[PDB]
């Protein structure tokens, strides 16, 4: 039993998605599908629903103005289609299906599909050194990283001396600026006596723009 | 609509511990006997599994330390004895008319000893003032709880509306969080001021440490 | 621990805009079980038209059906508003037990006309 959802979206505000969720026979003579999403940070938000025997619908009144919930019987697939998108319209949406007979909880949900609606386009991120001094220094330790900043869309992958160096390093989820675009660091803590002893590198890569990006980080 | 608040927003405890969580509606979700409100679990990056069903009936395939009660408006999942894969988010969610909504969720998190954060402070690198804008870092490392106050202070006034922070996950190997907080200005706005200055405050700390810079220095 | 429900008249005969009224029976002291009144599809399929107590997040749902309980607490009356041509065809009810959640049982079959 599976429900497979399509894949990220990047979308401008005004334009449409289309979200696709392919079940399974069983799954559309026997349950009704859900739709359901969740904001970045945030808890859950009921959509609409859809009765594959007959196509009827419910909605939550403050979605029905621009969703339209389909299913294609043949390919037992459903659709969610978000129209006039927003800029708060960005986040994770998922089908969910719920018994035909009784409400006994939404029993399987499907994997998520990412949506971000913004006026941005796609950007490549600059990245800077935070630099390791003696006020990032504490005790016998140093810290040092790299800012990630003005990209977009998510997601960046941030690794350091290619991938060799794990232990001791934080990379933060990164925060939506006033702009529109992302940004993000990432942080090792070492002992202060291999500032003079150990290259530290971090590398940065940016699918969506394709960037790949590697930044020495020196005291 | 009908509102479902969940209480507390986090629970603390350790492996082993009970876990009660609490869900509370704004008007009655029963009928005939009948509950119509339902538990679900989420982990990072996951979609939500259903925990339990119309109040008190357990999903199969989820673990018996799983259980729920409670009727009208007021609700309890309990966790009788935490398992290391059972720290998540958990919601509540109703069904008893249209719309379907769902709680706010609680974070069941790790209880551990009080740690307080190493402070570090990171200068805009010159790369970037090039650029006309300048980003000033301060890190906060490896603390528990996760509540701590990071203020900005730029010769010594109070900075509010142009700084934003961010806070990993809790740590896998030692149960810490740790918070990233970033000014940004202006190079303009930057150069016209001497002294950055972040001040974090954490009950870690016997009194709130300021780390702090000279431009130019 | 348990039987299908009964439902009758096993052929029920109408013409136009009234009142179609089946009867389900179902002895219990519930011990949760739930009632869904069902039409045969023309794949042969049950098709859900209402249930006890009422399925309100149902999408699609047809407020022409309605499922009433009556004061024994046994039986049920199950009921098309303004019956229609297309509404003939075969009924039944099922009573679905929420513990072994999977659990269903279906009565013997209908005619309405």
């Amino acid at each position: 039993v599976q429900l497979v959802q399509s894949g990220v979206e990047v979308k401008k505000p005004g334009a449409s998605v289309k979200v696709s969720c392919k079940a399974s026979g069983y799954t559309f003579t026997n349950y009704y599908m859900y739709w359901v999403r969740q904001a970045p940070g945030q808890g859950l938000e009921w959509m609409g629903g859809i009765n594959p025997s007959n196509g009827g619908t419910n909605f939550n009144e403050k979605f029905k103005n621009r969703v339209t919930l389909t299913t294609d019987s043949s390919t037992t697939t459903a659709y969610m289609e978000l129209k006039s998108l927003q800029f708060d319209d960005t986040a994770v949406y998922y089908c969910a299906r719920r018994d035909y007979r009784f409400d006994m909880g939404f029993d399987y949900w499907g994997q998520g599909t990412t949506v971000t609606v913004s006026s941005a386009s796609t950007k490549g991120p600059s990245v800077f050194p935070l630099a390791p001094s003696s006020k990032s220094t504490s005790g016998g330790t140093a810290a040092l990283g790299c800012l990630v900043k003005d990209y977009f869309p998510e997601p960046v992958t941030v690794s350091w001396n290619s991938g060799a160096l794990t232990s001791g390093v934080h990379t933060f989820p990164a925060v939506l600026q006033s702009s529109g675009l992302y940004s993000l660091s990432s942080v090792v803590t070492v002992p202060s006596s291999s500032l003079g002893t150990q290259t530290y590198i971090c590398n940065v890569n940016h699918k969506p723009s394709n960037t790949k990006v590697d930044k020495k980080v020196e005291p | 609509e009908i509102v479902l608040t969940q209480s507390p927003a986090t629970l603390s405890l350790s492996p082993g511990e009970r876990a009660t969580l609490s869900c509370r509606a704004s008007k009655g979700v029963s009928t005939s006997g009948y509950s119509y409100l339902h538990w679900y679990q989420q982990k990072p990056g996951q979609a939500p599994r259903l925990l339990i069903y119309l109040a008190s009936y357990l999903e199969s395939g989820v673990p018996a330390r799983f259980s729920g009660s409670g009727s009208g408006t007021d609700f309890t999942l309990t966790i009788s004895s935490l398992e290391p894969e059972d720290f998540a988010v958990y919601y509540c969610q109703h069904s008893r008319d249209l719309p379907l909504t769902f709680g706010g969720g609680t974070k069941v998190e790790i209880k551990r000893t009080v740690a307080a954060p190493s402070v570090f402070i990171f200068p805009p690198s010159d790369e970037q003032l090039k650029s006309g804008t300048a980003s000033v870092v301060c890190l906060l490392n490896n603390f528990y709880p996760r509540e701590a106050k990071v203020q900005w202070k730029v010769d010594n006034a109070l900075q509010s509306g142009n700084s934003q922070e961010s806070v990993t996950e809790q740590d896998s190997k030692d149960s810490t969080y740790s918070l990233s907080s970033t000014l940004t200005l202006s190079k303009a706005d930057y150069e016209k001021h001497k002294v950055y200055a972040c001040e974090v405050t954490h009950q870690g700390l016997s009194s709130p440490v300021t780390k702090s810079f000279n431009r130019g220095e | 621990p348990w039987n299908p429900p009964t439902f009758s008249p096993a052929l029920l005969v109408v013409t136009e805009g009234d009142n179609a009224t089946f009867t389900c029976s179902f002895s219990n002291t519930s011990e949760s079980f739930v009632l869904n009144w069902y039409r045969m599809s023309p794949s042969n399929q049950t098709d859900k038209l209402a249930a006890f107590p009422e399925d309100r997040s149902q999408p699609g749902q047809d407020s022409r059906f309605r499922v009433t309980q009556l004061p024994n607490g046994r039986d049920f009356h199950m009921s098309v508003v303004r019956a229609r041509r297309n509404d003939s065809g075969t009924y039944l009810c099922g009573a679905i037990s929420l513990a072994p959640k999977a659990q269903i049982k279906e009565s013997l079959r209908a005619e309405l006309r």
